[PDB]
RNA sequence: AAAUAGAAAAAAGUAGGUAAGGGAAGUCGGCAAAAUAGAUCCGUAACUUCGGGAAAAGGAUUGGCUCUGAGGACAUUAUGUU
RNA sequence: GGAAAAACCGUAAAUCCUAUCUUUUAAAGGAAGGAGAAGUCGUAACAAGGUUUCCGUAGGUGAACCUGCGGAAGGAUCAU
RNA sequence: UGUGUUUGAAUACUAUAGCAUGGAAUAACAAAAUUGAACAAGCUAAAAUUUUUUGUUCUUAUUUUGGCUUAGUUACGAUU
RNA sequence: AACCUGGUUGAUCUUGCCAGUAGUCAUAUGCUUGUCUCAAAGAUUAAGCCAUGCAAGUGAAAGUAUAUAUAUAUAUAUGUAGAAACUGCGAACGGCUCAUUAAAACAGUUAUAGUCUACUUGACAUUUAUAAGGAUAACUACGGAAAAGCUGUAGCUAAUACUUGCAUUAUCCUUUUGGAUAAGUAUUUGUUAGAAGGAAUUAUAACAAAGAAGUAACACGUAAAGUGUGUAUCAAUCGAGUUUCUGACCUAUCAGCUUUUGAUGUUAGGGUAUUGGCCUAACAUGGCUAUGACGGGUAACGGGGAAUUAGAGUUCGAUUCCGGAGAGGGAGCCUGAGAAAUAGCUACCACAUCUAAGGAAGGCAGCAGGCGCGUAAAUUACCCAAUUCUAAAGAAGAGAGG
């Protein structure tokens, strides 16, 4: 009749997993979970077409019915369970931690995270609700609840999260210079500082951004992500560090290798 | 239930399109009456949970003037906004004009005041009267047939007097 | 007088029983009329002392009609691009709007309307500014663009 | 009062009625008989010399009771008498 | 508490009666148009085609047409 | 002696409308004298400030601010 | 590849057509086909009909075993497997067709401060007690009917089927400590106070009334104090309903349409999950129309797109993705979070099957295959290895898919 509809198929599925046009009919489809379907990474793909850990949706199943791999300190043998845009993995079996990033090609990408470093995840906030007895309660991108919330921090703003308490370590009010991730939109998968705010009224705001080559351009505030500060970068990025080359420096740089 | 159906916004005609669906929705009307309380419970939408009063007769009567409420019987249906025939035939809707019971509102006032929290700052001498005489008229404010209890409020000044007019050549 | 109708006309927030009217800020561009306040009326379907939500697109549009209760027609006036002749033609739209009874609305007038929560079958859109204004002939039959 | 009365009550006659199921299949012939019909409200075609056709066709309603509304005349400057 | 069964509003299939529109599709018979064969009767048009032509029109004609009336030259006159 | 390594899976079109956005030209439109509006002065009714007696209430007034009436004064006010 | 030849004549230049000529993931057909890789394939004609088969199920740490099988300990105890059956959860996806539907559906673009949302995810609760109360299926027996996924009695007995129910915090006094007093989440009513959003009748806080549901009487097992299943509210998520603006093929041998009968506005109600003439009453007399309304046509599903393209364009888009529609025709329901479902049901009409002629059951535009239609279209093959989906989710299923 009609209802909740349970596949996803092969050209239907996100450009960003890289799924082949002959190499299936579907792809998986994600639980509903942390991060929404489009931004995020199921664990079938992580462990099989990204790690390569397995050939097989079978062989993904043997190593997950087992206890060995957890996130969040959870184990979890769930297939499509989303691990949305940054949180960490660890694999107890090989000792590996993997911390989730953005490409620079607009794909999640698994960066290796060291072993204390682990311990921590970098938070931003959507929304913070004042509950009953005016009791607050954050609302973050990856779909928890941080109960119990100071009134200094605000709904734009970054946290830093231990994993083990679930709650805060530090904040970073949002502001201009304040180091960005682009999430979504035209200049997706890049890392700038935030050179401007301009309110717009009843209607999109809109963020002017810096790259690290010193050129400036604009992006819609809902898909940016504090991630640093001007003093510091908060988390460990990937090496690329989110800059921009164009094409033909690219292509360029490549060759000169 | 539909729009689709029903003529287009020039005047014009619209052919018949899509077979009914579950989610159009819409349901026979409420006839709840005066008589011991009976409701069925109706199952709406996403497991939704409405009450149908099909009988009631001691509904939430609300003394707005120092905010206070009580449970008691209404006496009768008096004067209908929408139709005259829904009083007739005694059916209540959320813009009935009853007549309660004053018993609990009166013990309340002498206890409060000590003649016949709280504001004291003396009832008009004309709802008084009707106080006193138990005739009381009030105002339906809940919808019974959605929330399975008709409650409502003490009517006073214009509002008493615009209602009393509309309830009754000739003067 | 008032209350013609067979129904006392009263509104939510009138609060006068403590008594420390409804009126609201309404935002945008626009600050909510002195008339509102102060007005005799009070009401419902008016965007500046009812429950209606300011919402969504914010338009101008030029006054055709008067004629009914509480309610008034826009025309939207506008050029229609034909991509082969790479050329414009005249096209235009009607839209019943909420009036307020707070204003003063007549043929011709410009008026900036919202999109807000339509209470009524054609009626979509609700009057935020009224721009006093005039126009030679009749308002129906008028070009005006803008 | 009719150019009579009474009593009986079948045929038959004559002026009448009424008939199940069918519905013109009877008979030269629907002849006879019946159906229809008054008002108010609707609705009305082919066709026509545009004047009509037309009450076309085809429909609905109609009691009793208790009210409601509309329509005058006079005389106090908005109120009365009738 | 409670089956069958009824009654009341409300959905409302289907059926039939009309009314209007739509689509193919039948029909005796009528009256056109074209194609074909070097067909019959004239000699109409083409040259002043042996009454210059054509137009509008009306009436006549076995026709092709003819005559009248009023236009034009696309006339044979762009010249007293 | 455990542990291969470098990776790639680019870039762009993706309405005309809508959204944000810089704009000088070119167009439109509004503003635009049967006398109009820019200012100074005075008179005037409205509100607030400062004052100020009366125990959980409570008087009045100067003053200050906004609205409106009237003689003056601007480089005062109409393109062909 | 930004382009042309031949055809009115005795000969000529033109207008103008016809003809060649090239393409077409666009079909048929004729003849020919030594090969290999690749791979569209009963749409156009009948949204015509179907024989037979199959296409949706599910139990490997964690509801229920005296059918049964089996390893230990003093017939019986622990245990471990277990046909069956109740229970739980799914079958609303997919696959198929395109009759429709022409400002509707659809596309871009809004809005939902007008709402609902299972699974999953993260927060996380308030008005007989060494642990409850039975009653019901499978099962045993007798049975009935030609036949059927027809089912009748009586005896039992479980559940994670069904029904109950077992001291905690804050405020005031004492001063830390020691006393006293209270105590409903959604949701609804009446009274107010008033973090964030442009905007608030929102968050939130108080009052006076009502008020669901609830908060484990369930199952496993970490020392080289752990876990499953399941539960109210809140938020997320997988979605969905509405809803703004702008965008269409042909037609005037269709110019006035719409309003009894909701047409158009207003008011009051009712209904709905919620806004809404969605539905009713009352009141207005509107509303829409050459910038072509209203009809009528379409060999009309809409879009991403396809063909030809020097540039404009022109033709085409059943048809691999998305959105809609539809499952013989209409209509109506049940179940559930989600269906007006159609391998759900009911009735009518259109079909149509077995009958022992009493009665009974039915829906290929799922996959094969057949019939009819036609100019026109493949095998009742094998398999779940991959791809994914459904479950008590590894190991089983899936004509989805290969």
């Amino acid at each position: 009749g009609k209802g909740i509809k349970k596949h996803l198929k092969r050209v239907n599925a996100p450009s960003h997993w890289m799924l082949n046009k002959m190499g299936g009919q579907y792809a998986p489809k994600t639980s509903s979970g942390p991060h929404k379907l489009l931004e995020s990474i199921p664990l079938v793909i992580l462990l099989r077409n990204r790690l390569k850990y397995a050939l097989t949706f079978d062989e993904v199943k043997m190593i997950l019915i087992q206890k060995i791999v957890k996130v969040d300190n959870k184990v979890r043998t769930d297939c499509t369970f989303p691990v949305g845009l940054m949180d960490v993995i660890h694999i107890t079996k090989s000792n590996e931690y993997f911390r989730l990033l953005y490409d620079i090609k607009g794909r999640f990408v698994p960066h290796r995270i060291t072993n204390e470093e682990s311990k921590y995840k970098l938070c931003k906030v959507k929304k913070i609700l004042l509950r009953k007895g005016r009791l607050s309660i954050a609302v973050t991108h990856d779909g928890r609840s941080i109960p119990y919330i100071h009134p200094d921090v605000k709904v734009n703003d970054t946290v830093r999260l231990d994993l083990e308490t679930g709650k805060v370590l530090e904040h970073l009010k949002f502001q201009v210079g304040s180091l960005v991730m682009v999430t979504a939109g035209h200049s997706v998968g890049r890392v700038g500082v935030i050179s401007s705010i301009d309110k717009n009224m009843g209607t999109y705001d809109i963020i002017h951004v810096k790259d690290s080559r010193n050129k400036v351009f604009a992006t819609r505030l809902s898909n940016v992500f504090v991630i640093g500060d001007n003093t510091k970068p908060y988390i460990s990025l990937p090496r690329e560090k989110g800059i921009k080359l164009d094409i033909i420096e690219e292509r360029r740089n490549r060759l000169k290798a | 239930r539909d729009g689709r159906h029903k003529l287009r916004l020039t005047g014009g005609k619209k052919k018949i399109h899509k077979k009914k669906r579950k989610y159009e929705l819409g349901r026979p009307p409420s006839n709840t009456k005066l008589g011991s309380r009976q409701v069925h419970v109706v199952r709406g939408r996403g497991r939704n949970y409405k009450y149908r009063a099909i009988k009631l007769d001691s509904g939430s009567f609300s003394w707005p003037t120092f905010g206070i409420s009580k449970n008691t019987r209404i006496i009768d249906v008096v004067y209908n906004a929408s139709n005259n025939e829904l009083v007739r035939t005694k059916t209540l809707v959320k813009n009935c004009i009853v007549v309660i019971d004053s018993h609990p509102f009166t013990t309340w006032y002498e206890n409060t005041f000590g003649t016949t929290i709280g504001k004291s700052k003396n009832i008009d001498p004309l709802l008084l009267e009707q106080f006193k005489q138990g005739r009381v008229l009030a105002c339906i404010s809940s919808r019974p047939g959605q929330c399975g209890k008709a409650d409502g409020y003490i009517i006073e000044g214009d509002e008493l007097l615009f209602y009393k007019r509309k309830m009754d050549k000739r003067n | 007088d008032v209350q013609h109708e067979r129904a006392y006309q009263k509104q939510e927030g009138a609060s006068f029983f403590n008594s420390k009217r409804y009126w609201k800020k309404v935002g945008l561009g626009f600050a909510t009329p002195k008339e509102a306040k102060e007005g005799v009326y009070v009401d419902k379907k008016c965007p500046f002392t009812g429950n209606v939500s300011i919402r969504g697109r914010i338009l101008k549009g030029m006054v055709i009609s008067n004629k009914m209760k509480r309610t008034i027609i826009i025309r939207r006036n506008y050029l229609h691009y034909v991509k082969k002749y790479n050329r414009f033609e005249k096209r235009h739209k009607n839209i019943p709007c909420h009036c307020s009874p707070c204003f003063d609305v007549k043929e011709g007038d410009i008026v900036t309307v919202g999109q807000c929560r339509p209470l009524s079958k054609t009626v979509r859109f609700n009057v935020l500014h009224v721009e006093k204004h005039q126009i030679f002939g009749s308002a129906r039959k008028q070009f005006v663009l803008f």
